[PDB]
């Protein structure tokens, strides 16, 4: 009374790989499967699972991932550990000190000659060493520093990711989950949805929206040492730009060996910026106070302050755009106190040229110059918030870890592994 | 639809077996990874081809054994098993006895064919 | 006589009723010092990826184990409305290919139901 | 134990055969000895497994063919075989008559397949 | 009446990876796969497949893999871009210019000493800066030089291409065969014949020979983009030689880091050349006029003119012997006009050391200087033509890809994928 | 005896003196290819432990 059956409808949670796949240069290509123009999903009738976002592998390669592939698109570049030269140093002419005007002694293409380089600089790169000055560059006591390849693009392509053979993605459909516990509502892909591998610190500038409401979600809300990550259900628009028309030179430092350094600027100079819909933003505060009270008591007055103080990659905004790294302020969008019964913010930023991309220690990025004048727009998906810890509860943004910005996508998706053989009591024998 | 009868009762399900079977076989960085994917996949497939072969099923999705039902293993009606339930939660419901009788299946195979080959050598 | 073994692809020219006794031929030839060997490594997992799936659909029809097996599934004609006396002497398996090609996923369909429907019925039976 | 029986008559050993069949396949540099170990041992798995198949012994681990034995491959009666040998001291014994057994294996068994499709043509 | 097949004799086109193999260091030490000592080929009885070289990914690969291999070999090599300094220089000893003697300040193992060193150079590889006189060597301002290792030959040992499981190639035995199309004569072999990885420009020297006739082929014929490869049928003998007893030393430049230099000459100093027999040399042209007119009328004057101008790799003949690069004078060889109705050919040849293999950009490789005399000797076995483009058809010698020198001997192979599954009806039923 | 795996052994680097090995169960052991010919070496494991 025993029968063997094989291709049985059953799961175990699991852990493999999943591979990138694409809507068909960019880091994004690197051979990515073509993905399917018309994916499916299958419906599991009657099927509910449990999901934790806090557990969740994908996430882990998403971010294991981006890191490699961000490290090998730099091994085929220009090093500039050959420009760890004392530079003298002045300011860059204008009427009354964010850009230096430095000089040094510069290799040529030839080992026993030398030329005199000058170039413009961002201060926060520089560092004096002189207590013209003496400065070198900030880098170069600790980590070698290599030219990003100018052809090469690291725009936040989407990619969707697929499970291999014997795998499948199971996922919500439950527009109210909050990222962790049963899920009543599961489905199943063989693919994800294409995801935008935007880098980002206090706030989600690529995402994906809230399907109705406001989501906040966090593994535990009370526990002050996590983090609370807010999905909007509307975009914000937030406009950034770098509004200096500058010009780029190369220098020829070696054989075939080239460094690209800022040339000047036309025209005024002035400082980067973003501009955030101040009504806009308003309101959506408001939504998010209104959801933040359903754990905190109804009545509760729910403050927003600025950030902490400590690096600039911790307590400012940043994101990539255009090519250059700015650093956002910030503390106008989260000036406020919320209590219970057409303009714009401007936010001044920074710019970085040497980047300590991933929080590692000893592998800098160095950004080429961008000529001309930098405009981007974005959509503020959504924050990362914490709180700040009787009426009153703070909340600040920060940072966290790259892994949070990526959960935020990935919260509806679970892999599993088929187990298809298995056995059962019949009434038939052989 | 491979996962299409997840929801679905034991009695239900087991009509969709071949469609989840049809679809088990479906550089640096993304250059190994894709190679080591294959092979355990190959593996999967194999070892439980292997478990058929041993157990004198293969070639079939549903196949009968000569092995009793032994009751302690689940002392629920047939109908209460088939109708009332679903293969993930049945699965969950014997899963320690998954070894007691993958080595009944194995045994009976044994003297099966050795009951065979007497004869016909007689 | 004539020595007549042919070879791997052997009588690729001949017609179905002649070729299909080398089937053996090609089946038994299917499976067959430092780095970048990984180009032999995908060759090699490739390579064993096609015999399974071959394997498989074998299977799923019912004619494992055989490299000839019959069917109970019903030739439609639409798919190919030539004689068997056209089809099998006059016709090698390679335009045979081309000539139904557009049917293999028709053919493939129903035979995997019709195996589907003997299993059931095996099982009612020996539940009986 | 996967080879108790190595030193076991072929009479005694032909019944431990699962316990050596479902034995046989079981981040940076030298993953790829690893990988092509995996890979191997597929191979080596599926050529036997193939042969079972084009001999018509897929699924079992014992089959009888319609193959006569021809004697100048070995003339040790049945019983000195089975009772005073071991798999090992046999496989050496005919090891030079592979090729020859396993042809006539392969030629019975396309007559017999192709005596099968006539029967059920008619 | 469905009946399955399985072993069916069928295959398709298809696009796979080709393994080298080996008949018992560049090439040398490549063992591949051990060939087979006996190689079985199966003729097809009945069977007729269309073919086409111009097409054919085979050619596609030797390319990947020769290229691969060749870069590969340097890897573990001295690099020569610490000789990239300026060098004082002068004539050798002559009376009355080839070469040059220059001189400079070189590294040795300790980085607080210098050493006064000198060698000979080719003019080809050395430009004036100083428009004695002041030079640098000529590719260090754009690309990285590479010392061949001198251990490591790169002799053009055969190999053979054989297709994995599941893959088989068709083979042509038509002695006529244009390169496209039906081939009425095929068979089918695991293996091809071993080829030869030679590369040259102008000249093919030492593949196959056409079996009857001299055989022309292209792509077009009308289209003058195209290249016309033409096949003899019997060689033509080349002699080839560096008639100067050159003598070598190494020059320590860092731990374990050694340069070749070329050290004096012994004797005379002569020029390079190469001598083409001039009886079969007009034999051959006769022949490749007869066979030329079947595409341009049978009473067309045909002219043999010499090569256009650009680089040496298009204006010349060249190849690798005794690890010397030659740059050969073909203008001697095409001097003709064939109209309807013992001795030989010396051609000077000029010699390079830093060689832009595959004539990519930034990837040079230096030839260390080879001593004694080198002699050298080939089978021409062909020719790469195009048309000077109207009673007069002019053809002129002139380079081209090195895919071309190895369609050459795959015109003759396809590669198509096994597809053993079937089906067909039957008069049987379950 | 039949194992999948080999007892654990310590890949140690050394020239004249073996210092962390096995000992001979019963009797110090002497190995060699062939002791007569003196182009061989002989390797010596000893049945107690000698400490430094
Ligand atoms: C959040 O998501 C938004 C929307 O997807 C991103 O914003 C877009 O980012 C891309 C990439 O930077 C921007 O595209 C850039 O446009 C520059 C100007 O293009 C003009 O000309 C073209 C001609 O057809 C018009 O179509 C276009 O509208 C403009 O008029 C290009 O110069 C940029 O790169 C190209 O040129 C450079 C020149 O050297 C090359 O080096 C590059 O390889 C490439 O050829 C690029 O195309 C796009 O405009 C942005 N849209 C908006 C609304 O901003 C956000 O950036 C993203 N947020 C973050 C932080 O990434
Ligand atoms: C077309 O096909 C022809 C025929 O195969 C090729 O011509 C041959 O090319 C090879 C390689 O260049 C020639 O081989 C070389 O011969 C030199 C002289 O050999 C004689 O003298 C030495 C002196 O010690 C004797 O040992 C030897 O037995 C002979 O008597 C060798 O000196 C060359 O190098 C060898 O020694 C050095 C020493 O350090 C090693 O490093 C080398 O690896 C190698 O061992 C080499 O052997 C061969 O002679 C040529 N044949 C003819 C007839 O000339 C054409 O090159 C080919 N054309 C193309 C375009 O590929
Ligand atoms: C500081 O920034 C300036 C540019 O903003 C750097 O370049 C200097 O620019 C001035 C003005 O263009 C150059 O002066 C030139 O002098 C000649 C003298 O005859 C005159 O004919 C030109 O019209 C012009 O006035 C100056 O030479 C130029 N410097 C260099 C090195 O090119 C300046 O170098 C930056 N300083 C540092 C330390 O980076
Ligand atoms: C140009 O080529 C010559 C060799 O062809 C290079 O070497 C120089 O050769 C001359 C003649 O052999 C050397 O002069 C001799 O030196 C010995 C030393 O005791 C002396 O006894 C002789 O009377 C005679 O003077 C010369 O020194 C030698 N130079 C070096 C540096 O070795 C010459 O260097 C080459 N020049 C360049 C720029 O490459
Ligand atoms: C769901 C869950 O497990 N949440 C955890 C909290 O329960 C846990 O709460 C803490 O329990 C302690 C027990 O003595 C209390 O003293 C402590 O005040 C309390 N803190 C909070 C914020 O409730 C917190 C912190 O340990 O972690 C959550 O994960
Ligand atoms: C299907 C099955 O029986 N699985 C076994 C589990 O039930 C078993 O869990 C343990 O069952 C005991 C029964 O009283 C519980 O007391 C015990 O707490 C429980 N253990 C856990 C971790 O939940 C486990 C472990 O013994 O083995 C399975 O095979
Ligand atoms: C025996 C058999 O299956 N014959 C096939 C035909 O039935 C089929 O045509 C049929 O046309 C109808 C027109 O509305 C369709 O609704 C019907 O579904 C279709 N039948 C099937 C099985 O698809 C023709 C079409 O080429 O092929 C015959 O083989
Ligand atoms: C193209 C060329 O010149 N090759 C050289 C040969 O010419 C040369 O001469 C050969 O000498 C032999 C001595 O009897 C003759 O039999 C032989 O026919 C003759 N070859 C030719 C093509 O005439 C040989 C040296 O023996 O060296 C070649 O490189
Ligand atoms: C970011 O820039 C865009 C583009 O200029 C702004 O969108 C425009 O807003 C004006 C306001 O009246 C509209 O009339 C335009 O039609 C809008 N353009 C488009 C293409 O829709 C956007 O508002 C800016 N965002 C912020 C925060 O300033
Ligand atoms: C190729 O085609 C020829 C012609 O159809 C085949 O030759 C016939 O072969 C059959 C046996 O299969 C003989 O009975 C006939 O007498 C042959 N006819 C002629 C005119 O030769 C041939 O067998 C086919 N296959 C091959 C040759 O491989
Ligand atoms: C090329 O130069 C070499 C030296 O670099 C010559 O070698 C000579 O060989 C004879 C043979 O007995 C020796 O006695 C000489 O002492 C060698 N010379 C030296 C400097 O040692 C070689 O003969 C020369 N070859 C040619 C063709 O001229
Ligand atoms: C190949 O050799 C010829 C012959 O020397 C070179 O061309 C000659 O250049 C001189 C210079 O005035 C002319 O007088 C001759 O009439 C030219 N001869 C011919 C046939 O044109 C030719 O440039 C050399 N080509 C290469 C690539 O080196
Ligand atoms: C290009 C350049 O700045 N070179 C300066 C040189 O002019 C100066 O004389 C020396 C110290 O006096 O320091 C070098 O770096
Ligand atoms: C080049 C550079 O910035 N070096 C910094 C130094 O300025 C800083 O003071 C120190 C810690 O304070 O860490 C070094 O790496
Ligand atoms: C999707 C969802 O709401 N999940 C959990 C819920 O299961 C849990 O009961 C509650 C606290 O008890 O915290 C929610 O986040
Ligand atoms: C071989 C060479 O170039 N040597 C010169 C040397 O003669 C000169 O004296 C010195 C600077 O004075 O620079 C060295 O490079
Ligand atoms: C092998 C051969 O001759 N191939 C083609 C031939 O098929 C074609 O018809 C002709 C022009 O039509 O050009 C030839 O090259
Ligand atoms: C920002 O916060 C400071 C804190 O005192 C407050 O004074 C300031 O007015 C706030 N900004 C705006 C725009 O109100
Ligand atoms: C920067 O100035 C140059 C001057 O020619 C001009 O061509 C260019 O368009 C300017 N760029 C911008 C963004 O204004
Ligand atoms: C914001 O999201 C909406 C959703 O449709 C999209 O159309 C819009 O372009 C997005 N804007 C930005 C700046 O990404
Ligand atoms: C889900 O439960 C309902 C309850 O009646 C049932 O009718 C339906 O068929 C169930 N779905 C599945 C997949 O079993
Ligand atoms: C070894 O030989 C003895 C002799 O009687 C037998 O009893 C024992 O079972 C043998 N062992 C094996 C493995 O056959
Ligand atoms: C070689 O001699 C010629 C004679 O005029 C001279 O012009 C040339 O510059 C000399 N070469 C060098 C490197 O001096
Ligand atoms: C062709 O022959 C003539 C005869 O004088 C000669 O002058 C001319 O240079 C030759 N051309 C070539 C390319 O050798
Ligand atoms: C040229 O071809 C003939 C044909 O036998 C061969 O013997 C000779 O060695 C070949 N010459 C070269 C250099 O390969
Ligand atoms: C090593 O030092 C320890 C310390 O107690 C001692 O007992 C032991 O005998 C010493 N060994 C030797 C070889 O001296």
């Amino acid at each position: 009374w025993v029968t063997v059956y094989y291709g049985v409808p059953v799961w175990k949670d699991a852990e493999t790989t999943l591979f990138c796949a694409s809507d068909a240069n960019v880091w994004a290509t690197h051979c990515c499967v073509p993905t399917d123009p018309n994916p499916q999903e299958i419906h599991l009738e009657n099927v509910t699972e449990e999901f934790n976002m806090w557990k969740n592998n994908m996430v882990e390669q998403m971010h294991t991932d981006i890191i490699s592939l961000w490290d090998q698109s730099l091994k085929p570049c220009v090093k500039l550990t050959p420009l760890c030269v004392t530079l003298q140093c002045t300011n860059v002419t204008n009427n009354i000190g964010e850009l230096k005007n430095c000089s040094f002694n510069m290799t040529t293409e030839l080992r026993d000659k030398k030329q005199k380089v000058y170039s413009l600089f961002y201060r926060l790169d520089v560092v004096q060493i002189n207590e013209n000055k003496e400065y070198r560059l900030i880098n170069c006591n600790t980590s070698a520093i290599t030219q990003a390849c100018p052809k090469v693009s690291f725009e936040p392509i989407p990619i969707h990711y697929c499970a291999p053979a014997g795998f499948a993605i199971l996922k919500c459909k439950d527009k109210k989950f909050n990222g962790t516990g049963p899920c009543p509502s599961v489905s199943t892909v063989q693919c994800t949805h294409g995801i935008k591998p935007v880098v980002s610190t206090q706030l989600l500038l690529n995402g994906s929206l809230a399907e109705e409401e406001v989501m906040i979600r966090s593994e535990n809300i009370t526990n002050n040492a996590k983090n609370i990550l807010v999905q909007f259900n509307t975009p914000v628009q937030i406009n950034c730009t770098r509004p200096n028309n500058n010009t780029r030179k190369s220098i020829r430092i070696g054989p075939g060996q080239w460094f690209y350094a800022t040339g000047d600027i036309i025209g005024d100079i002035r400082q980067a910026h973003c501009n955030v819909s101040k009504a806009t933003w308003n309101e959506t505060l408001g939504k998010v106070v209104k959801q933040l009270r359903k754990h905190f008591g109804n009545n509760t007055i729910i403050r927003f302050a600025n950030s902490s103080g400590g690096d600039l990659e911790v307590t400012t905004h940043s994101f990539n755009c255009g090519g250059e790294f700015f650093y956002c302020n910030t503390s106008g969008l989260f000036n406020s106190t919320w209590i219970s019964n057409n303009d714009s913010i401007t936010l001044p930023c920074r710019i970085k040229q040497i980047i300590n991309m991933w929080q590692r220690i000893g592998q800098a990025m160095y950004a080429p110059p961008i000529q001309g004048v930098i405009r981007c727009v974005s959509n503020i998906t959504g924050l990362i918030l914490t709180r700040d810890g009787s009426t009153t509860e703070t909340f600040r943004p920060g940072g966290g870890d790259m892994r949070d910005n990526w959960r935020s996508e990935l919260y509806k998706y679970k892999v599993v592994k088929i187990e298809p053989l298995g056995v059962a009591p019949t009434r038939c024998k052989r | 639809g491979f996962l299409g009868a997840a929801g679905s009762t034991m009695g239900a399900a087991s009509m969709t077996l071949t469609v989840q079977a049809r679809n088990l076989l479906s550089l640096t960085v993304w250059g190994i990874k894709q190679l080591q994917a294959r092979v355990l996949a190959v593996e999967r497939y194999l070892r439980d081809q292997q478990l058929l072969g041993i157990w004198g099923c293969s070639g079939k999705l549903i196949c009968c054994t000569n092995v009793p039902w032994n009751s302690s293993w689940s002392n629920r009606n047939l109908s209460e098993i088939w109708d009332n339930m679903t293969w993930l939660q049945w699965d969950k419901e014997i899963s320690n006895y998954t070894q007691i009788i993958y080595g009944l299946l194995e045994e009976s195979q044994n003297q099966q064919e050795k009951n065979e080959q007497d004869l016909l050598a007689l």
